[PDB]
């Protein structure tokens, strides 16, 4: 886990293949096995001596003749062209004599060869190892069978003994075959600058200003004076938003199954190349041995994928303008950003080959500089390989875009540069591809929507043929968009999952990424606004700078507000392409329908409540556009009904309600108050016989948790009046004196039910009376007031045992009324003052 | 934020194509809006998104952009778009509307009938000066009005008046006000004033005399 | 769909005055406000504008610090806080609202109000001295001479003028207002007459100044 | 001080090492919260004192030509980012506050002569949920504790226990004290679970910029309070990250999962229940089965208190009002 995704895990790394030859598997072939979550390497089940028998052996091999191969840097290092005056001091007065002595010392080389390698492979003193006094202790038992078949006996097997270990790689040189037929075809110290580059994830508000740091390296670089242009010569359509690459394109274990790959970025010219010394196909051999010879491929293969886009978007992508292109063009530059930096979060079969390529040019070339792994200095050599090409991209980014440009066509008179958008993060920017696609697509299939399907012409007027043929069928086309899965009417994009499941997931992804980047350790400069902050480094070179890897780009994108895709996307969006219809993405439509048609939530159309009426609550991707939810299927709301949408007086009871509803009933057994959400058992099985019936019980309880709910809800709207005071052509003709006349047939209802429930007590006090049982409504409503009172200004109810405030004694007598049997009016008073507001009347002044 | 819009006073006849241009001078990438103001009312959108064409709008106006140049085009210029354009940019901080263009009816050249009405012998009881010189159903809008006293020039002592185009001719009128004390009133004797109109093959002088 | 604006009034330079604006069958609950101004015959200018949650609240260069504005939801209202005003702000005020629900403070302005007059200055409502125009012999040109009369230092709010009653239509040139140096308004408001029928027919200009109620209706020879 | 006297009243009620512990430091856990939401301007409450202390905080932080954002900022890094330099270690006033809570809590520990729990042994605290969430699931955690209170007060008590209900625990006049207090504390929490789901429901997957007030509740990804509940009183009240647990609530004695729709058709809505959580309403409005088995006599034994309470209230606004009639 201390890996990072780049570091290329297991390097056992052949073109996706090895020791152990292999198609294309998984990431063991070729990276990232913290995120492949198994154990992919069996080096480890491999003996400890057998371990021995490699860390004698296959170490000594690796990095010891890696000390004659490769920290056997190279002989370039005669330094003859330069005559030198002075020194100092010298150090390498052994460094070279011993570096040609390091491969003929016979106290060294040949001490370790004939002496070392006499316990590596020529075994002279600890001969083949056989039987140890001074030497290795082997616990037989699972290494037994290697001393037969290595060191002293028989050791003839398959490539189950040799092969898989890394044998020849050092210079073996046998040649005692000759071979006279030809299988031939055709014969054939650094310079760091730091910036403050002024990112523009935006075009609106932005609380704050974005400046990310980069470096510039000029020594990385070609050498200066630029356009120079002449050289030439060198179909997926589907978002994968599949993943794990198991072998074919999809997005890393880490971002599997999250944000989708756009067609153009799997398309891109670099990522489907193994190399990039196949960049030119009549060129076959290595090329890139100078800094300008490595810079001159990113220029063909920056030209040759802006050929690519302007063969696609113009005129097959674009209408003979140039925005789209242009979009496409910036999005592509910086996916070549990631690309190359090695941060990308996607892959392919090129992908994962092209980096180790990559790694290996980025080392040699520019290698020296990276070393100072300690470091010490920040002018310095840049500290690991990542932050090298990290530099090398910041600068040289110039001569690819210019290159790209003059792939496609522009250069002079349709250019009139270098957009800042490969310093935002992959993910982000397929975000913002992905959600363009969809507002395109959207927009499509809103036009004819709002063509038609406006009242006749406008969204409410008469509902005379609101489809004036079927314009219903265009409501129907955009549901159908929207919820379908891709093959009932879907569109590009998703692939096989609605929408609103995509939309999920991108939401789950970007909360992750907020939440890991601030609850991190190490990130960028804040300016403290938002939530989830306690990480150690927020660090800068000067005022309001971010640190340019992906947790800071979150923080600084964070805490300017931009918690949520939603947010982030309304302010990083063109302006209107999600539709004619002016859908914001900050605002919630919950929609609600049969449930979505091909790829489902446990049923279509009937188990639950989504499958008839679908629960779901993003942003505008909802089924109507966004104002239509009754333009679409026609006659416009009535008053009613737009109190759902009002929601100042909200839906929690029905009959007998605050909250527009009922459910009845008009008979003596047995009209009954509901509650909305929950459902009544009508099971009498609850109760027992000549007591209180079953169902009376059920209603008792229901109708004092109605009294309690409503006469606080009546004095939330009514006192505080919701707003005082007091409280359409105002609020207070709609959604307000239209719940105020359900009280009234609702408590009618509930005074129905409670006088019918006295006469359920003609079904049951006639069994116990004079106890009256159950008490009255003016009885009982005295007595919940009561309660109301000594509950929680007297200590809690049961503190009932003294009653006497013996001053509170006016004040509850006012509200409540005198004479219990009078508690009607404890009740209807606070209808007949569920007025001064409809009454209404006059009003006063 | 700056936003240059040009021209200032376009001149255009029905059945014409009008063109009007808002520079931004940042990037606002299309959140701009035009308004269109008649005189005496408040302003109408009729663009926003710098081309989503506002539902009720003739169709005949459009909006296009071109990197930061946004341009407003009328395809058939009708009477009832006589008025003033305004390319209000709204992306974030500042929302500043543009310096404003204001189409006017282009009809044949005129010639101002001058005019010299001098002062009344009761505003000489108030004791101020009350010259004043009218320019009367002229055209173009561009003319400009000298004030001579006794044959010497005069500055910061007059005052301008335009009124609007006048619907049923496309003409202008203007009244250029001179106001003097008693003592400098009376300290000279000839009053006049001078019209240079691009109409007027010469200036124009009108004069008279205090005791005239 | 309806906003209105009150406190357009007369304020003392370097005073303050709170400007409201209401709202009809709009929701006024997730739209974003905006107050621009125009001064007397000028362009229209951005003043402030404020989010639909009063989150955040943005203001003009010119007017900052000066300007306050502020939100009520329920009951529905925005208000616009002047302090330190200027002779320069004299302008009619309009609240807007964006034509769009978002979380912006600043976008299109799809409704706009009616506005308010908000002249500063630091005048005395004095009412206004009517001053005729005599004509001509000379004045008689082209068979065509013109009669006027000029209303001045009638401050505030400018004045109806009319011709005979409003009888005389045609001709009628009645100049805009303009702020002379004394701070008064002035105007005039000739009219083009045949010079024949000069000295047959008569002439009177009626000029209403509502705001001091002064009605004087001069014969002019 | 506060960390002392919060500790003074979880503990010692109750001696269970882990039980009262735990509550305790997610007691104070969730007081320290609310201490830095003070600080930072984040606070709900404008009560007599915070009122005052908001205001004069935001006079302290801030300045002539900062605005409020600016003054929010400041107070947010002077509190979070280390404002304080010291001759110890690198202690942000955060951590100073935290340590004076772990101070506190070993005096009260000293006092005891108990052992500092290893909860509160804690140095780094985590992220603080929104305001509303933590009251949220303070909110959860009392209700179900103080509802398996009642209710086993209720089953062991009125509806029958062990022992022949006839010849139970109860004369049929102390069983009406369990129900009393079962109806009574139940009927408040209905609202105000009624006005916390509401407020959720408009307030989830919100940023600063789209939320009615400017704090972010964008880690709140959950479709309705109760999933959001499930998710959270799932596990076991330990003291760090979960601060309230939920068994058996509403019907039935079981956990996660009773019945997965895994195995007909996927998936299971809860997630994950803690009893089917959805009870929460049918609790609520006393429709759960744990209640139904006791619906009947709870009501009639609450309507006998009605009327003998009512007969006791009409010859008492009579007795001490003395002007109308007796007593």
């Amino acid at each position: 886990c201390g890996a990072r995704s780049n570091d290329l895990l297991i390097k056992r790394g052949w073109r996706t293949s090895g020791k152990s030859d292999r198609k294309k598997n998984f990431e063991l072939c070729r990276k990232c096995g913290h995120y492949e979550k198994e154990v992919p390497t069996k080096l480890d089940y491999v003996p400890q001596f057998l371990r021995w028998l490699t860390e004698w052996i296959e170490d000594f091999y690796r990095e010891k003749q890696n000390l004659i191969d490769d920290m056997e840097r190279h002989r370039e290092e005669c330094t003859r062209e330069d005559h030198k005056s002075k020194e100092g001091t010298s150090y390498c007065s052994t460094c070279k004599d011993k570096c040609k002595k390091y491969c003929e010392c016979v106290k060294k080389w040949k001490t370790e060869w004939e002496n070392q390698e006499n316990k590596y492979k020529d075994l002279y003193e600890q001969n083949k190892n056989k039987t140890s006094q001074k030497n290795t202790s082997r616990y037989d038992d699972y290494v037994k069978d290697f001393f037969e078949k290595l060191e002293a006996n028989y050791s003839s097997l398959e490539n189950y003994i040799k092969g898989d270990p890394y044998f020849a790689e050092y210079a073996t040189k046998l040649s005692f075959i000759l071979n006279p037929s030809d299988a031939n075809n055709p014969s054939g110290q650094d310079l760091l600058g730091i910036l403050q580059e002024n990112c523009s994830d935006n075009k609106r508000g932005s609380s704050s200003n974005d400046s990310c740091d980069n470096k510039n390296q000029d020594e990385c670089q070609k050498k200066l004076e630029k356009v120079f242009a002449s050289l030439t010569n060198g179909s997926k359509k589907k978002w994968i938003w599949k993943k794990s690459s198991g072998n074919e394109e999809g997005l890393q274990e880490e971002y599997a199954n999250t944000i989708g790959l756009p067609p153009r970025t799997q398309s891109l010219y670099l990522g489907n190349l193994p190399k990039l010394e196949n960049v030119c196909e009549d060129v076959k051999d290595i090329n890139f041995d100078t800094k300008e010879k490595f810079l001159a491929g990113c220029l063909i293969v920056s030209f040759h994928e802006g050929k690519n886009l302007k063969k696609r978007y113009p005129q097959n992508k674009n209408s003979g303008n140039k925005e789209n292109l242009c979009k496409a063009l910036e999005y592509s530059f910086a996916d070549y950003g990631d690309l190359i930096k090695g941060t990308s979060i996607w892959d392919n079969e090129y992908t994962k080959d092209l980096e180790l390529n990559l790694q290996n040019n980025f080392g040699k070339l520019f290698g020296k500089y990276i070393k100072k792994n300690n470091t010490a200095e920040q002018d310095t050599s840049y500290s690991s390989l990542d932050e090298l090409r990290e530099s090398w991209w910041n600068t040289n980014k110039k001569y690819i875009w210019t290159a790209m440009k003059h792939g496609a066509e522009m250069n002079i008179t349709t250019c009139n540069d270098i957009p800042t958008i490969d310093l935002i993060p992959q993910y982000l920017r397929f975000l913002q591809e992905w959600v363009e696609n969809f507002c395109e697509q959207r927009q499509a299939k809103v036009k004819d929507v709002i063509t038609n399907c406006k009242s006749c012409k406008e969204s409410g007027n008469k509902c005379k043929t609101e489809c004036k043929t079927k314009c219903k069928d265009e409501c129907e086309k955009y549901k159908k968009f929207i919820e379908a899965c891709g093959t009932a009417g879907g569109g590009i994009g998703t692939a096989g999952s609605p929408w609103s499941k995509r939309w999920d997931q991108i939401y789950k992804r970007y909360s992750k990424h907020i939440e890991d980047a601030k609850r991190n350790r190490k990130a960028g400069t804040k300016n403290c606004g938002t939530s989830s902050t306690t990480n150690a480094a927020a660090s800068t070179d000067e005022n309001k700078c971010v640190q340019s890897d992906i947790d800071s780009f979150f923080k600084h994108l964070i805490d300017i507000g931009l918690t949520t895709p939603s947010s982030y996307l309304s302010n990083v969006l063109d302006d209107n392409i999600c539709g004619a219809d002016k859908a914001p993405w900050t605002t919630y439509t919950t929609y609600t329908t049969t449930e979505k048609c091909n790829k489902e939530r446990d049923k279509s159309k009937s188990q639950s409540s989504d499958t008839l009426v679908v629960v779901n609550v993003p942003s505008p991707l909802g089924n109507t556009p966004y104002r239509y939810k009754y333009a679409c299927q026609c006659k416009i709301p009535t008053n009613e009904e737009t109190c759902d949408d009002r929601k100042e007086y909200m839906n929690q009871w029905s009959c007998g309600s605050a909250r527009t509803m009922k459910r009845g009933y008009k008979n003596d057994n047995y009209e009954l108050c509901k509650y909305n959400g929950v459902d009544v058992k009508p099971t009498t099985v609850r109760s027992n016989s000549s007591k209180l019936d079953g169902n009376d019980v059920t209603f008792f309880n229901l109708f004092e948790q109605w009294n309690k709910e409503i006469q606080y809800q009546i004095e939330q709207y009514m006192t505080n009046a919701n707003i005082s005071c007091i409280d359409n052509c105002k609020e207070k003709c709609k959604c307000y004196k239209l719940w105020i006349e359900k009280i009234n047939d609702q408590w009618g209802k509930q005074k129905d039910n409670y006088n019918k429930f006295r006469s359920k007590q003609i079904y049951d006090a006639n069994k116990g009376s004079q106890n009256k049982k159950v008490v009255s409504l003016s009885n009982f409503l005295f007595f919940s007031c009561w309660e109301e009172y000594i509950q929680k200004y007297f200590n809690g109810d049961w503190s009932k045992i003294k009653n006497i405030g013996s001053d509170t004694f006016e004040f509850l007598i006012k509200k409540c009324g005198n004479n219990s049997a009078h508690g009607e009016e404890i009740f209807s008073e606070k209808l007949k003052n569920a007025e001064k507001k409809c009454k209404e009347n006059e009003s006063t002044d | 934020i700056q936003m240059t819009q040009s021209p200032s006073s376009l001149s255009a006849s029905i059945g014409d194509r009008v063109t009007i241009t808002c520079r931004a001078s940042q990037d606002i990438a299309n959140y701009l809006a035009w308004y269109q103001q008649k005189p005496g009312t408040v302003p109408k959108l009729l663009i926003y998104a710098a081309s989503t064409l506002l539902s009720g709008v003739p169709s005949r106006f459009s909006g296009r952009q071109s990197g930061t140049h946004f341009t407003l085009t009328i395809s058939s210029l009708q009477p009832e778009d006589v008025a003033t354009y305004y390319c209000q940019k709204y992306n974030n901080a500042p929302a500043a509307f543009g310096q404003g263009t204001r189409l006017e009816i282009k009809r044949t050249v005129a010639a101002p009938s001058v005019f010299i009405f001098p002062p009344s012998d009761e505003q000489l009881k108030s004791g101020t000066a009350s010259v004043v010189c009218l320019l009367n159903n002229f055209y173009p809008r561009e003319a400009k009005v000298q004030w001579k006293v006794d044959n010497a020039l005069q500055s910061g002592n007059s005052q301008e008046s335009v009124t609007e185009q006048d619907s049923k001719d496309s003409t202008y009128s203007l009244s250029s006000t001179l106001t003097l004390s008693k003592a400098d009133y009376e300290k000279h004797k000839v009053y006049a004033c001078e019209v240079t109109h691009q109409g007027l093959s010469s200036p124009v002088t009108k004069s008279f005399n205090r005791g005239e | 769909v309806r906003l209105v604006e009150y406190g357009g009034r007369v304020v003392r330079p370097g005073g303050s005055l709170r400007l409201s604006c209401a709202a009809g069958g709009f929701d006024f609950d997730d739209y974003g406000m905006s107050w621009v101004r125009q001064a007397p015959g000028k362009g229209l200018e951005w003043v402030a504008g404020i989010n639909w949650n009063a989150l955040d609240k943005k203001y003009a260069d010119s007017v900052k610090g000066r300007f306050t504005i502020s939100r009520d939801n329920p009951k529905s209202s925005v208000y616009l806080q002047m302090t330190s005003l200027t002779a320069e702000d004299t302008a009619l005020y309009y609240c807007a609202r964006d034509l769009r629900n978002s979380i912006f403070a600043t976008g299109a302005l799809g409704n706009w109000g009616q506005g308010t007059l908000v002249i500063v200055s630091s005048a005395s409502t004095k009412g206004p001295s009517v001053f005729p125009l005599a004509p001509s012999s000379k004045s008689t040109s082209g068979g065509t001479a013109a009669l006027g009369c000029l209303v001045k230092d009638y401050f505030p709010e400018p004045v109806t003028v009319s011709w005979n009653s409003g009888a005389l239509t045609s001709g009628v040139h009645t100049f805009p207002a303009v702020l002379q140096s004394s701070g008064l308004y002035s105007l005039s408001s000739v009219v083009t007459v045949p010079s024949s029928s000069l000295g047959t027919q008569t002439y009177i200009c009626n000029v209403n100044h509502k705001p001091s109620n002064t009605k004087v209706d001069k014969k002019v020879e | 001080r506060e960390a002392y006297y919060l500790w003074k009243q979880y503990n010692p009620t109750g001696k269970g090492i882990d039980d009262a512990n735990k509550k305790a430091c997610c007691a104070i856990r969730g007081s320290f919260y609310d201490l830095e939401d003070i600080i930072k301007g984040n606070d709900l409450v404008h009560d007599e004192y915070t009122k005052y202390i908001d205001s004069k905080l935001n006079e302290i932080f801030g300045s002539s030509n900062t605005n409020d954002i600016d003054t929010k900022r400041a107070r947010t890094d002077w509190w979070e980012n280390e404002t304080i330099t010291n001759g110890t270690d690198r202690k942000t006033i955060r951590q100073l506050v935290w340590d004076a809570m772990q101070s506190g809590v070993r005096y009260a520990v000293e006092e005891k002569n108990e052992n500092f729990p290893l909860c509160m042994g804690v140095e780094h605290i985590g992220i603080a949920k929104p305001q509303f969430i933590r009251w949220l699931e303070e909110w959860t955690n009392e209700f179900c504790e103080k509802y398996t209170k009642y209710f086993e007060d209720m089953k062991s008590k009125c509806d029958p226990p062990k022992r022949a209900d006839t010849c139970g625990d109860n004369s049929n006049i102390e069983c009406k004290k369990a129900c009393a207090n079962y109806t009574n504390w139940l009927n408040p929490k209905r609202i105000e679970w009624n006005g916390m789901s509401n407020y959720y429901n408009k307030i989830y997957r919100k940023s600063n910029k789209e939320s009615e007030d400017g704090k972010d509740y964008s880690m709140i990804m959950a479709p309705t309070v109760i999933d959001y509940l499930n998710k959270r009183c799932h596990g076991e009240i330990n003291g760090n990250y979960i601060c309230c647990s939920c068994k058996n609530i509403g019907a039935y004695n079981t956990t996660s999962g009773t019945v997965n729709k895994k195995l007909q058709k996927k998936e299971t809505e809860c997630e994950e229940e803690k009893g089917p959580l959805d009870l929460m309403n049918e609790v609520l409005n006393k429709m759960d089965k744990k209640y139904s088995a006791h619906k009947m006599k709870c009501t009639e034994v609450y309507l006998e208190h009605v009327e003998e309470q009512l007969n006791e209230i009409d010859n008492a606004i009579k007795d001490y009002k003395l002007y109308p009639l007796d007593r």
